[PDB]
RNA sequence: UGCCUCCUAAAAUGUAACGGAGGCGCCCAAAGGUUCCCUCAACCUGGACGGCAAUCAGGUGGCGAGUGUAAAUGCACAAGGGAGCUUGACUGCGAGACUUACAAGUCAAGCAGGGACGAAAGUCGGGAUUAGUGAUCCGGCACCCCCGAGUGGAAGGGGUG
RNA sequence: GGAUCGGGGUCUGCAACUCGACCCCGUGAAGUCGGAGUCGCUAGUAAUCGCAGAUCAGCAACGCUGCGGUGAAUACGUUCC
């Protein structure tokens, strides 16, 4: 049952099943199921087509989805790169941008150990 | 009778009249064929392609595909002659028409982060090539009874003599462009 | 000294070439040009041969000619 | 001058008969050394003549060598009887015929160029002469 | 690896034809319809 | 073009078969040429290139044949057979002209066989 | 050290050196026969993974590809690529040739039998061709029943493979 | 699991980029129990859970010193370290 292109796996409940969407979390699902009237306790294999119509418009008219968040996030990190800011330079060089310690850490922004 | 076709004769032919001044009524370009190709390199390992890239296009294109065999040997690709290295289908006629019709109707606008696809992709004579990256583009194939995701690469070969009229007829057919 | 006899062998000369020239009267079966490959092609009344030998199917006179670039041997009866 | 590779490392001696039919006139420079007898001209002879040219002119002008020593001449090892195979190639040679132009100069000065060219002829195992571009 | 195998006619057991064969390419004892002069006609000539 | 490709391929095919099949004065080439509309046939004897007999589905007696191009091919087959008899020919070699043996060409050949002409 | 290919070799053939180069002592049950169909490489343009080069599409491209295997001669008309059916990778022969000291080696139309493929015409006595081989002797095996040491057998010998 | 990032903010501080803390949404890495080796702990202990304070406008408070909730298993014994 492809909702918007994320293809929810079956045998799952709504409030978390919607969370697989890139851009919709649990707190978001609390309102996607609230403004559409769909109950929290349900199996997605029992989802009605008319109900999928009821949330095939609310999401696209009041939320924002796959693609048109990824494009925005790459767009603004690209803007920081292009403007020559401290954050942009730091993002190019791959070490932490929020002033994290770079002496015995920064492994998350860097890769595995090197051991020169 | 395919409705896109009936409407093709209804308006696109005479629109191509009103746009290009072809001297003879048969100069009008038309999509001659559509070639859908797999180009699978992940079959030379463990030689799995039958129920992955055959029973999918049997439902997608509707016709049983050709297993395109290797032609030369490449050491960098670990490939020898005589291995299944591609899968091809060539679509003509009303069924090709219905395939594009279904694609534009309920298949093409479903690909993720899709906004229209490049119009510069022409080869200079009037044929068009692009690709996809997931089987769920078509209703006919479900996700609870398939393997890993793949994609198909499409040539659409027209009788157009050049790119502007090839693109014109693709637009009139309903292909999105940016 | 150096034992540079690395190349001192050869095969027998096979006596190839044209055996019956133009205008020469031959009997049937008589080989006209023994050769490797089809340096000459069988024309009218000339057979080819398992090793490309170009014999005469019939008696008569050998004649050489050109058939679309291909040079051919034939017999006129 | 050494061929960077040769298909046939052991060839027959190049044949020294006849007047040169190609490379007979001065084609790039305006002065030329032209042979008047047959000889095999080695790469060492060619090089020595070229150095004679270029350090008689010291600067300016330019030198063409329309002769390349790509024909190998073999040599049996020094202390050997006849006939245990062909020797290894060790001389590289150009087959020059009477009339072949061996070297060409372009030089703004006339006498310096002419003297350089004779300086090179004196380096060569051959009778030669200066000819011009008409 | 290419032994000389004889073919015998199935009817009169007459060992008529000798040829060669690759044992690994075809391990089984092969058959061909060959002309049998004793029978005066073509029959199967399986190996011995 | 598709027409050019068909014409070149068909000439290629018929040259291929023409290498081995020649036809002579005593047994000539019965060569076929079917268009989408008509089928012509002609008996060649190409030692001098003199067509000794010919027939087609263009004359009114074949045009008015009740039936389809199978029947209009059997008509021309019998016709070429009868005028081969008239010219004094009973055995020929049959040249497919580069087309597949079958269909209207095979119908013509069978009609030519059934009434005297004996390739 | 035998065989095959080239050059030397002087435009028929042939031609020596401890002259210059390489191959062979096989492989293929299809890579044989036949019928039908096809045309390559390379380059250019466009194309999810995929890039210089995997598959695709369109052009251009007559042979620069390929040919089981060296080289030469050939082969695009294909002998190169593919598919169907097959066993002629026959039996009995063979006019006439090439080559040749001899022994050998080689080609062969065509006739018959019984087949394969083909609608027919036709083609097929292995392989595009030329290496992949060993005289005679002495034996072995299968068949034929030819001889069978007084006679019937047999032994043993003989023929054909 | 909550590092990481984008965006939006609150508070302090004249001032938050170098270099503060806290909050919301979406994003959701390494990590599936860690080798040689090595540490602490005998009872209200280990373990685990919060709370408080000093320093301090604010705070990288997971550091340090304290408070309490639940709350264990084993120790035959000195051969060995
Ligand atoms: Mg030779
Ligand atoms: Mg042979
Ligand atoms: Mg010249
Ligand atoms: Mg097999
Ligand atoms: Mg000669
Ligand atoms: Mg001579
Ligand atoms: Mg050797
Ligand atoms: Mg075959
Ligand atoms: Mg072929
Ligand atoms: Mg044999
Ligand atoms: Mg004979
Ligand atoms: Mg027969
Ligand atoms: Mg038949
Ligand atoms: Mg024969
Ligand atoms: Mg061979
Ligand atoms: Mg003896
Ligand atoms: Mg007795
Ligand atoms: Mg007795
Ligand atoms: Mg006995
Ligand atoms: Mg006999
Ligand atoms: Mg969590
Ligand atoms: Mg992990
Ligand atoms: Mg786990
Ligand atoms: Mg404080
Ligand atoms: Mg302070
Ligand atoms: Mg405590
Ligand atoms: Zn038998």
């Amino acid at each position: 049952a492809r909702l918007v292109g994320v293809d929810l796996p079956r045998d799952k409940r709504m409030e978390v099943a919607l969370t697989y969407i890139f851009g919709i979390g649990r707190t978001r699902s609390n309102e996607i199921l609230a403004a559409t009237g769909i109950d929290r306790d349900l199996r997605t294999r029992d989802l009605t087509e008319e109900q999928l119509i009821h949330l095939r418009d609310y999401i696209e008219a009041n939320l924002k989805v796959e693609g048109d968040l990824r494009r925005e996030v790459q767009a603004d990190i690209r803007r920081k790169i292009e403007i020559g800011c401290y954050q942009g330079l730091r993002h190019r060089r791959g070490m932490p941008v929020r002033g994290q310690r770079t002496k015995t850490n920064a492994r998350t922004r860097k890769g595995p150990k090197r051991t020169i | 009778q395919p409705r896109l076709k009936e409407r093709y004769r209804s308006e696109i032919r005479d629109a191509l009249r009103k746009q290009f001044g072809y001297g003879n009524v048969m100069q009008i370009p038309t999509v001659t064929k559509v070639v859908v190709n797999m180009g699978v390199g992940e079959a030379a390992r463990d030689a799995k392609l039958i129920n992955g890239a055959v029973n999918d296009l049997a439902l997608i294109t509707g016709q049983k595909p050709e297993v395109r065999r290797a032609r030369k040997s490449i050491a960098q690709f670990k490939l020898r002659e005589g291995m299944p290295v591609g899968v091809r289908v060539t679509l003509r006629g009303d069924r090709m028409w219905e395939f594009l019709d279904r694609l534009t109707s309920i298949a093409l606008p479903r690909i993720r982060d899709f906004r229209g696809l490049s119009p510069k992709q022409f080869d200079g004579v009037g044929n068009y090539t692009f690709g996809l990256a997931e089987q769920a583009v078509f209703h006919e194939v479900d996700v609870d009874k398939i393997d890993r995701v793949r994609g198909m690469d499409i040539n659409v070969v027209t009788s157009a003599a050049t790119d502007d009229e090839g693109r014109a007829l693709l637009r009139a057919l309903g292909f999105p462009f940016k | 000294g150096a034992s540079s006899s690395r190349n001192g062998r050869d095969s027998a000369a096979q006596r190839l070439g044209v055996k019956r020239y133009g205008g020469q009267v031959v009997k049937a079966g008589e080989i006209l040009v023994r050769q490797r490959g089809t340096k000459f092609h069988p024309g009218v009344n000339v057979g080819r041969g398992g090793d490309d030998t170009l014999f005469a199917k019939t008696a008569g006179a050998v004649e050489f000619g050109i058939k679309r670039g291909r040079k051919t041997v034939s017999i006129v009866g | 001058l050494i061929p960077r590779k040769v298909k046939h490392r052991k060839q027959h001696h190049p044949r020294q008969r006849g007047i040169a039919s190609g490379g007979t006139t001065v084609n790039f420079g305006d002065y030329g050394i032209q042979a008047l007898e047959h000889a095999y001209v080695t790469n060492r002879q060619i090089e020595s003549a070229r150095i004679a040219i270029n350090r008689h002119i010291k600067r300016g002008g330019k030198v063409w060598i329309n002769i390349f020593p790509d024909r190998p001449l073999t040599k049996k090892p020094a202390e050997t009887r006849m006939g245990s195979g062909k020797g290894s190639p060790e001389w590289w040679v150009a087959n020059v015929k009477p009339g072949r132009v061996l070297f060409e100069l372009s030089y703004p000065n006339e006498g310096v160029a002419r003297a350089a060219l004779t300086r090179a002829i004196h380096k060569l195992p051959i009778k030669a002469r200066i000819i011009t571009r008409e | 690896v290419r032994p000389k195998i004889t073919l015998a006619c199935e009817v009169c057991k007459h060992r008529n034809y000798i040829t060669k064969k690759n044992r690994r390419n075809d391990p089984d004892r092969l058959e061909l319809k060959k002309f049998c002069p004793n029978c005066g006609k073509h029959q199967a000539h399986r190996e011995t | 073009s598709v027409s050019a490709t068909r014409r070149i391929s068909r000439l290629r095919r018929h040259t291929r078969l023409r290498k081995k099949l020649s036809g002579t004065a005593e047994r000539p080439r019965l060569v076929v040429h079917r268009s989408a509309r008509h089928i012509h046939v002609q008996l060649v004897n190409d030692l001098n290139g003199t067509t000794v007999a010919a027939a087609s589905s263009i004359e009114a007696d074949v045009r008015g044949v009740p039936g389809d191009k199978k029947a209009r091919s059997v008509r021309v087959g019998q016709l070429i057979a009868e005028r081969a008899k008239a010219a004094g020919i009973d055995t020929v070699v049959f040249d497919r002209g580069g087309y597949t043996y079958g269909g209207r060409i095979a119908a013509l050949a069978d009609a030519a066989r059934e009434n005297g002409l004996s390739f």
